[PDB]
């Protein structure tokens, strides 16, 4: 099929009694979700005999060439995906088990170390309402994405770098930083660039306000979800009739959110 | 009013059934996610809604 | 512009043209709810019992 | 037009979808047999119709 | 329909557990009131509380919190229970324990060397007092299931920052651990599912706990 | 669950072809069916343990 | 026609129950089913239908 299936449920609640008195009962709901594969990403190309047989061979570079742009949009789509979660309400029907999708935002400063404590008081806020949901004790299992300007900005803080406060953390000279209010820092080149398209389809569009976004929380298997149908394949046929070869590389899959309670994005404002 | 026992019926029925499930897996994603609530997405649905109360006045439910 | 878009057999597509969706879904062991929780105060409190007396 | 930011809007979307789901289910029976197309039944079918185009009209498709 | 008895199940018993440590928590809330008695009065005395100031400077905000538990610290030194500040315990919310790490004097290394460090969200002591870190504390003034006792208001709720002796404070009287049934009812078409307990939380010596409010919060 | 599906399909067609002749292609169709329970029958009968001892 | 005409859906086959209910000093026995039937194919079959009976 290109469907796949995901139940939810609700919680109980807690009462008193006294000698003479019965018991009372309540009822308990449900939902569901879905998700839907719609688009394939191919890539081909074709050669003639007679060329073939008067060059140089070079179809392994254009073999190892082909992978590439598929793990380049791979880990786009990832972390687009990732981005767009933090706008969800959660419906009534579920709201002490469910929570909302949450975003902060950052103020732009001329100077570089007001602008990172700012980024770092974000991040805070954060970390608190996370751990406000019960899921404190779990912090060595998330993840913190930066873009390198993130990446350079955070290291121009007075701390998290400074021997009095976070020894063994970071160096500046060195451009090295390890941790942020308990979680891991990794740094990540897949951030989109513009507002545009994407050929994977019509629900990884991206607009001004999305590209702001360029820190991100999220727990590594709680969150996403991939549906696949089809594995990246290839395959080489030569077509008799017409005197030439070609080669294809294809795949079938896609990305959806499962709980966007588990992670937050962090947006900068009023940039130049 | 609704009428069965007749081409002219089930012709219209059909098209009234099928007009439905068109909106029908719309709706589900209207709210169960926040990866489909782009601007452009929702215009298929209005026209899909469009079109299915227009099936509902041809077929007279 | 292939040569056979006019007359595909489309399997879990009906209607007059194959555009519905009547696929199935396919579900597994998934359950979400809550998260879990456990006490920590159980020790720091003096204790007396008196269940059947 | 249709929106999705806030509780308000949430609500009225949650609303559609289980008055739509309702409907879902009876056009496949009106058209695939001739057993449950008793004239009592097709009350009920109206009756959900009517209460979808409400619904409708609530959540300002 | 699938079979869901085992999610239900477990969920019975997180919610046991989150009652517990609330119930558990709002008992010290309450002992800030207490008066003693007259004829007990030389060698009792009464619960206190104290009060911080909010303020838009994060910094200033820690100071006067930090000050608020000072004073605390200072009246337990008065009544001869200085010599055991290493049995107290500090319990503070979330809030609260992300606005210490922000005082630029627990946490730098040329005072008090050995506590704390900024990057890795980590504080060891205040005061003299070890720190933990709770996420129960009532968010709303209401009932509770335990009885007209338990009852909370606007102003309990606005104390954030509690310390207590585990061993001399509180006492647990129980009658019944916690239990399950299940069990068909044949002259009905149902099937049902039952968890039960027996138990309280009272005080023994108030006089061992304080307390810190918040005043003026937005 | 408490209901059932059983799908419907189309036929095909013949022709014929002279040498040189290509080779048409046809559409199949496609549809579904499905049913539901909804109500319970039964039947009971109570005694008493005082008639049943006798 | 037996075999393409009708189509049978079934939750519970028929099965009983009997058990005291001690409190009221009395004794029940119950059977139960749940199912259901539809059309499957309405091609394979007719009806005579009788008219201007007095």
């Amino acid at each position: 099929s290109n469907q796949a299936r995901i139940d939810r449920m609700n919680t109980v609640t807690i009462k008193g009694r006294t000698p003479g008195q019965k018991l009372d009962r309540e009822s308990v709901k449900n939902d569901k979700l879905v998700i839907t594969v719609d688009t394939v990403t191919y890539a081909s190309t074709v050669m003639d005999w007679q060329d073939d047989w008067t060059s140089p061979d070079r179809w392994a570079e254009i073999g190892a060439q082909h992978g590439y742009q598929h793990a380049r949009l791979f880990d786009t789509a990832h972390l687009i995906q990732i981005i767009k979660a933090r706008k969800w309400i959660a419906p009534a029907d579920l709201k002490p088990a469910f929570f909302d999708g949450k975003e902060y935002t950052a103020a732009y400063n001329a100077d570089r170390e007001l602008f990172a404590a700012n980024i770092i008081d974000a991040h805070r806020q954060g970390i608190e309402e996370m751990v406000r949901r019960d899921l404190g004790g779990s912090l060595t299992e998330f993840i913190t994405v930066v873009s390198p300007y993130v990446f350079g900005l955070l290291l121009d803080s007075k701390k998290l770098v400074n021997v009095d406060y976070s020894a063994g953390n970071g160096n500046f000279a060195e451009r090295r930083v390890g941790m942020v209010n308990g979680v891991r820092i990794v740094e990540s080149a897949r951030f989109p660039a513009a507002a545009g398209t994407s050929p994977l389809g019509a629900a990884f569009t991206v607009d001004a306000d999305d590209v702001a976004c360029q820190m991100v929380v999220y727990h590594p298997k709680m969150t996403l979800v991939t549906v696949e149908a089809k594995p990246l394949a290839t395959n080489k046929y030569p077509d008799n009739p017409n005197f030439s070869d070609i080669l294809d590389s294809f795949t079938l899959y896609t990305v959806g959110q499962r709980r966007p309670d588990t992670s937050f994005a962090v947006k900068l404002t009023n940039l130049p | 009013a609704i009428t069965t026992g007749t081409t002219e019926a089930q012709a219209l029925n059909m098209t009234m059934r099928d007009a439905v499930l068109k909106v029908a897996p719309g709706v589900q994603q209207l709210v169960q996610n926040s990866s489909q609530l782009t601007a452009a997405e929702i215009a298929i649905i209005q026209t899909n809604i469009t079109a299915l109360k227009a099936a509902f006045t041809a077929a007279g439910a | 512009d292939t040569p056979y878009k006019a007359d595909l057999s489309r399997v879990h597509w009906a209607g007059s043209n194959s555009d519905v969706d009547i696929h199935l879904e396919i579900f597994e062991g998934d359950v979400d709810s809550g998260f879990m929780y456990n006490s920590f105060f159980r020790g720091n409190s003096s204790y007396v019992s008196v269940q059947d007396q």
